[PDB]
């Protein structure tokens, strides 16, 4: 829900930056930023369902 | 079929605004009716009228136009503005311009100036001195300075010779003539500068 | 007939009735527009025939201001930094 | 291929469509618009709610032309004089 | 409704030509539809073309 057509395109891509950024190990995302399906310990804290 | 053309009102009203607003843009102005223009006030402390003058001297660049959505009855665009404002520090709205004509005895005298500007608004007159101005809307002007009337002040004197008949004729903008003339074919006083009006035609 | 006025000294004054700002500083900003259709539908009570008639004129106008405009992005930062351009 | 004439002097002519205008002189004038609403009002039909329509329409169309006109007054006779500031 | 419509439609009319002597104003430029500009043509005596520069 994070990105909406509310926000500018500047700040969609600092949101999106800043996430990435914090839920990142290397270049594998961890499992909180998953649907509840797609892992066991997924939060949506980036993807929906 | 009444039901549609009272909502086809709604829609030319804002296609009136939206084509005024797109000539502003393509015209590297500020279309103030879409821009609040309100939340700046408050942080630079300025006067009523001295905002107008901010809003009417300001600059616009647009460096991006896309469209987010583009679904059939739904539509979304962005514009990105970026602008430039000049801050004044003064406004000197009552002014008169020097003109020198001088005497001639042949010799042409005329006297030097520093200052170019008259002021009147205030009480007093001030002597201003502009420099590197530009003219767009109202003049802009990096550096103007108070002098002093010629009196604290310093004024140099140059005479230069000129042959006869040596006439110089300037219209007035109002209608009458500035004449310096060492001759007279017309009932015109010699060697001294005149305001001349006819009330037709004459040579 | 004609009518006279000698000036004393040779000097005379216009009108000149432009005013003379004397600028301090120059400022820069930033904004964005965010044009939208739906904010005006619901305003009004357009009736899911006539909002079609609205995102074409919408659609059109800034179809019209886009065939001109470069789209290209503001300098910000510091010539040399890689970071920002990597990113 | 290539297509040829030779210049016989070295002088070549330019279209340059432009007119040139060659001022005489320069003049100034004042004038007042007196925007009024009752004129439009008789010469329609208005039925005492389409000209409240009416107003409200000029009410804001003058409002944004005066928010950026900074209302000054016109210089017209001499600096010296004191009787016209006193007035 | 019909008697209030057909009066909207000269409101429309008169917004446009105001909007467009709104916009010369701005530019400083000068709308001569609202203005006469036919006493100037007598007191200065000048040809239908010169009076267009
Ligand atoms: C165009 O502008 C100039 C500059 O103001 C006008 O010249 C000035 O006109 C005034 C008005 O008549 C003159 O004042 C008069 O002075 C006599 C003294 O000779 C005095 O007795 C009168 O009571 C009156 O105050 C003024 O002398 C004259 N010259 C200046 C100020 O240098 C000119 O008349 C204007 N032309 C038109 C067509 O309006
Ligand atoms: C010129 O002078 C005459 C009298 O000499 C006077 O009647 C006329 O009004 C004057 N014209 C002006 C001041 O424009
Ligand atoms: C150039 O010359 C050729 C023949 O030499 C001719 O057919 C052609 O029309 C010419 N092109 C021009 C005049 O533009």
């Amino acid at each position: 829900k994070w990105y909406n057509l509310q926000n500018s395109i500047l700040q969609n891509e600092n949101e999106l930056t800043k996430r990435l950024s914090n839920l990142t190990i290397g270049n594998k995302l961890k499992n909180r930023a998953l649907p509840y399906e797609w892992a066991k310990g997924g939060l949506n804290r980036l993807f929906r369902n | 079929d009444i039901s549609i053309m009272e909502g086809m009102f709604a829609v030319q009203h804002v296609h009136t605004h939206l084509n005024h607003l797109r000539t502003m843009l393509m015209e590297r102005r500020i279309d103030w009716t879409y821009m609040s223009s309100s939340w700046l006030q408050t942080q630079l402390q300025k006067s009523d009228d001295e905002m107008k003058v901010i809003k009417r001297t300001a600059r616009s660049l647009v460096y991006y136009v896309k469209q987010t959505y583009n679904s059939l009855t739904a539509t979304a665009w962005e514009i990105g503005l970026y602008y430039e404002l000049i801050i004044p520090r003064h406004i000197y709205l009552n002014n008169w311009q020097i003109v020198n004509i001088g005497h001639l005895i042949l010799t042409h005298v005329t006297l030097s100036h520093p200052y170019e500007i008259i002021n009147r608004e205030c009480s007093n007159t001030l002597y201003l001195h502009l420099e590197e101005c530009r003219r767009l809307d109202y003049v802009i002007c990096d550096v103007v300075k108070i002098v002093q009337p010629c009196g604290s002040s310093d004024c140099p004197v140059w005479a230069e010779p000129v042959k006869e008949p040596h006439v110089q004729i300037s219209p007035l903008k109002n209608g009458s003539y500035l004449v310096l003339a060492s001759s007279t074919d017309c009932q015109i006083p010699p060697y001294v500068p005149s305001v001349v009006t006819v009330n037709e035609t004459t040579q | 007939e004609v009518n006279m006025t000698s000036i004393p000294q040779g000097v005379f004054y216009q009108p000149h009735p432009e005013p003379i700002i004397h600028t301090e500083r120059v400022l820069g900003l930033s904004q964005v527009l965010m044009i939208n259709s739906e904010n005006v539908a619901n305003s009004a009570n357009l009736s899911q025939e006539t909002k079609a008639l609205l995102t074409e004129m919408v659609n059109e106008e800034m179809q019209g201001l886009s065939d001109v405009m470069i789209d290209f992005e503001i300098p910000l930062g510091d010539p040399r930094d890689q970071e920002q351009y990597i990113h």
